């Protein structure tokens, strides 16, 4: 997917304030505690019975970071998310069979939790530009 | 449909919002017009530039519906049944389309309330959103 | 939610559908696995092959819970509650997984009943089925 | 999107066998009733109050053959669905602002005209062949 210039400005300039230790947590736990079936993929992680129990569980907050980690790489290659998710296409289609409706909704979790974190920063334009992010991400992940 | 703790959560977060309410319709509406472009087709009348009087008349509005939806919780089909008339009969408002403006008032709470929109309370206000639209939508 | 007009239509499809709903539920069942694989991750104790046993068991199972939908049209919530409590709380359903199972319950009525599968039928079976899945996802 | 050989022979046998004069619009004359909200997008197109004149409606029937031809189109170009529908997606996209899962209720309602007019014959096989390509189709288009 293409951004504008200040599309690809207003993303950029917001994701190097980001925690990259922690919003990845906020995020995965997020959309565990609002869309609970998601937790089925998640059995291993221990306690998920409550959200704080969620949000502090350290398996949660640990993998957070590599969604994030990938959610970083897929901004680094915006012209390539195709190729540059292929294999974590794979691997959530064909080995996890998570449905990729669930891809957009961790998307759209994200944006809450970048809005959260920057307030007024978080402005229109910018989640506009970030909408554009998380939908070609999903979109690469459900190839 | 929705929990007490739901319930109590939802009624909460109006609470901290406050007189803000108007004033944060009006923004929802315009990260839905920016972030999701083919939402503005139902509004081809409106000027939708940023601070336009339109866009921020038709945000008190939809604010006081979510907050006559929160004041009568236990009877949403009932409160909201003239506009869930408006919005899928004369309107046609696509169903997809309340999800994006539910995504577009979450952001917005979130990007005002820090203290407020704590994980719990997210998963309350989005059950609540997706409430209002079932009813909004009751006439597909 | 459901018109009069749809409940008269969806109690004639039943209708003429008849003793074959096991059998017909049990061929929705196939589909969905066939054209949606990733559905067959919540059967994976089940043999999903063509002709198992334990899908046309539980086709059947299908079909009674929808026919006790019908049966009891104006207080679905009531009538399906143990089911959505299974299906949310337990099973953990993906929603999404519910439309996926109501499109090939309409697309083998459609390849069963010619003379019954009208456009008017197909927008109340099509309602029907999407308020039996807004009951059994309920429970999110 | 890639078909087997199966899944493209159980497509194509079908295919054959299609009324293309007819098919096309008994599936927009029922997106246009089963989904009454896509009535916006043809209020061109006159009566549409009821089923039976949404179905008799001369001008849906018409339009439903331009629709069927860029379907048979797009079982002609499975593996360039992308370019094929380039000027589709421009128009519903850009022009028409259509919200892109309108395309996959199209697609399933498609398939549920195909199950009425071939019975028995639309196998759960045969099915599973078309729900490719009507997901490839509305990717296509919503690219
Ligand atoms: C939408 C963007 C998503 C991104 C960027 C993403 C990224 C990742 C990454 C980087 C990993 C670790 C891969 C590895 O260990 O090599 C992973 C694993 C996993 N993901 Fe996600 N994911 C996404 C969506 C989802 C969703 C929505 C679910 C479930 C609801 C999910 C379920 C899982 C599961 C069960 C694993 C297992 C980890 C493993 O086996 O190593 N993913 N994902
Ligand atoms: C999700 C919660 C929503 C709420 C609470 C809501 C509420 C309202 C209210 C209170 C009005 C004013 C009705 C009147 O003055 O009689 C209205 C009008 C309208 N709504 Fe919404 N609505 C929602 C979703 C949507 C969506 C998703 C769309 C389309 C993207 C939409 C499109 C419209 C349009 C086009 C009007 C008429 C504007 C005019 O002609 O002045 N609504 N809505
Ligand atoms: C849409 C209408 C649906 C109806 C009417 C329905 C009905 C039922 C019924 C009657 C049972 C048996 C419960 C019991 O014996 O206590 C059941 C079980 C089950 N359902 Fe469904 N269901 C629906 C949708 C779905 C969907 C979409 C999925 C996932 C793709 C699903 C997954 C399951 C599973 C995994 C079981 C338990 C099977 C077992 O362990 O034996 N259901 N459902
Ligand atoms: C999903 C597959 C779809 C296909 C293959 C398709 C195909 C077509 C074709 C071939 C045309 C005529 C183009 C021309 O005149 O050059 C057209 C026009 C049009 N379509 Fe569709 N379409 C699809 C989905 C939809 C949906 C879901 C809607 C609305 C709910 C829609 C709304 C329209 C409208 C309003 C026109 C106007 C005709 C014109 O201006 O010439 N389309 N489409």
């Amino acid at each position: 997917v293409h951004l504008t210039p200040e599309e690809k400005s207003a993303v950029t300039a917001l994701w190097g304030k980001v925690n990259v230790d922690e919003v990845g947590g906020e995020a995965l736990g997020r959309l565990l505690v609002v869309y609970p079936w998601t937790q089925r993929f998640f059995e291993s992680f221990g306690d998920l019975s409550t959200p704080d129990a969620v949000m502090g569980n350290p398996k949660v907050k640990a993998h957070g970071k590599k969604v994030l980690g990938a959610f970083s790489d897929g901004l680094a290659h915006l012209d390539n998310l195709k190729g540059t998710f292929a294999t974590l296409s794979e691997l959530h289609c064909d080995k996890l069979h998570v449905d990729p409706e669930n891809f957009r909704l961790l998307g759209n979790v994200l944006v809450c939790v970048l809005a959260h974190h920057f307030g007024k920063e978080f402005t229109p334009p910018v989640q506009a530009a970030y909408q554009k992010v998380v939908a070609g991400v999903a979109n690469a992940l459900a190839h | 449909v929705l929990s007490p703790a739901d319930k109590t959560n939802v009624k909460a977060a109006w609470g901290k919002v406050g007189a803000h309410a108007g004033e944060y319709g009006a923004e929802a509406l315009e990260r839905m017009f920016l972030s999701f472009p083919t939402t503005k087709t139902y509004f081809p009348h409106f000027d939708l530039s940023h601070g336009s009087a339109q866009v921020k008349g038709h945000g008190k509005k939809v604010a006081d519906a979510l907050t006559n939806a929160v004041a009568h919780v236990d009877d949403m089909p009932n409160a909201l049944s003239a506009l869930s008339d408006l919005h899928a009969h004369k309107l046609r408002v696509d169903p997809v389309n309340f999800k994006l403006l539910s995504h577009c008032l979450l952001v917005t709470l979130a990007a005002h309330l820090p203290a407020e929109f704590t994980p719990a309370v997210h998963a309350s206000l989005d059950k609540f959103l997706a409430s209002v639209s079932t009813v909004l939508t009751s006439k597909y």
